[PDB]
């Protein structure tokens, strides 16, 4: 069975302002098999209202999705994505840095 | 520019109980137009875009039709590989098939696929002619000689260089508005400093359309790749793309240092500097 | 518009 781990960036649906309400993305690619575990994470705590884009997947048959929730970025506010696969042998959590 | 339609499927098993998970999605270039998931409680193929709702309720009757018909294929398949592999019914298997057309400028075709995976190997491929198979074993093999009988090859030569390239054109006319404009990318350079030697300059293109997009870097004129990092194309959620390249560079020395864009919305490749 | 049979492997 093959089994590819996916990649995953975490980023802003539109340039990051403070106040001004925006979407936050996980985007996880290039695995194989389908099934995935996202949450969004504000502050450590997983954000309930969170969806995703329809399974599809690219030339070589690894898996993509997009997972976004509604947010309005404050200075004070930490947002990361925590990411489970059977590749995984622990969840991976990658922090959402606004001034990369 | 070049256009294409295409549709994705998958169809995951659930051993212990009932019929696999399927998900259908279609694209016009990489604008996501249609979708059915067996999950969900319509049970019709829904719209994914503005433009596809001018179609009237007998398109939707049809492609519900053949998207149910599609999914009750993959459940026999996951069957039958089972069997080809001599599998146990423990596991869950998947089962991958993506199809559709590509067209010129001038909207003429251009390029048909039809191709299928198990377990994320491949299977078996439609050639680019559209008259052969590709096998990749032995199993692909016995699938491949029942599609030469059945005259497989020739049914989706005329699907694709038929009906795909011409309710292609009839969506691209439809959508006009979206389907052809593009978006040229908006581009800025970021700064970061790790050490009082070393820094980075990050190279940005956001809001763009199509996917297709070039980022290089270039030292004093001169192509540079490495100490660099292209980023894989990502969605940005509301249609849009977004993708970075950055470079590390000797503190000071930064301007010797030139992003370079190419997009289909860009008449011109464009430069950045910090 | 998608194909109208989908064939069985």
């Amino acid at each position: 069975m093959i089994q590819r781990t996916p990649k995953i960036q975490v980023y802003s649906r539109h340039p990051a302002e403070n106040g001004k309400s925006n979407f936050l993305n996980c985007y996880v690619s290039g695995f194989h098999p389908s099934d995935i575990e996202v949450d969004l994470l504000k502050n450590g705590e997983r954000i309930e209202k969170v969806e995703h884009s329809d399974l599809s997947f690219s030339k070589d048959w690894s898996f993509y999705l997009l997972y976004y929730t509604e947010f309005t970025p404050t200075e004070k506010d930490e947002y990361a994505c925590r990411v489970n696969h059977v590749t995984l042998s622990q969840p991976k959590i990658v922090k959402w840095d606004r001034d990369m | 520019g070049s256009h294409s339609m295409r549709y994705f499927f998958t169809s995951v098993s659930r051993p212990g109980r009932g019929e696999p998970r399927f998900i259908a999605v279609g694209y016009v270039d990489d604008t996501q137009f249609v979708r059915f998931d067996s999950d969900a409680a319509s049970q019709r193929m829904e719209p994914r875009a503005p433009w596809i709702e001018q179609e009237g309720p007998e398109y939707w009757d049809g492609e519900t039709r053949k998207v149910k018909a599609h999914s009750q294929t993959h459940r026999v398949d996951l069957g039958t590989l089972r069997g080809y592999y001599n599998q146990s019914e423990a596991g869950s298997h998947t089962v991958q098939r993506m199809y559709g057309c590509d067209v010129g400028s001038d909207w003429r075709f251009l390029r048909g696929y039809h191709q299928y995976a198990y377990d994320g190997k491949d299977y078996i491929a439609l050639k680019e002619d559209l008259r052969s198979w590709t096998a990749a074993d032995m199993a692909a093999q016995t699938t491949k000689h029942k599609w030469e009988a059945a005259h497989v090859a020739e049914q989706l030569r005329a699907y694709l260089e038929g009906t795909c390239v011409e309710w292609l054109r009839r969506y691209l006319e439809n959508g006009k508005e979206t389907l052809q404009r593009t978006d040229a990318p908006k581009t800025h350079m970021t700064h970061h400093a790790v050490s009082d030697h070393e820094a980075t300059l990050r190279c940005w293109a956001l809001s763009f359309y199509p996917a297709e997009i070039t980022l290089t870097w270039q030292r004093d004129g001169e192509d540079q790749t490495q100490d660099t990092e292209l980023v894989e194309t990502r969605p940005a959620g509301d249609g849009t793309f977004q993708k970075w390249v950055a470079v590390v560079v000797p503190s000071g020395q930064e301007q010797r240092y030139t992003c370079h864009v190419q997009h289909e919305g860009l008449p011109k490749p464009l430069t950045l500097r910090w | 518009c998608i194909n109208g049979v989908c064939w069985t492997v």
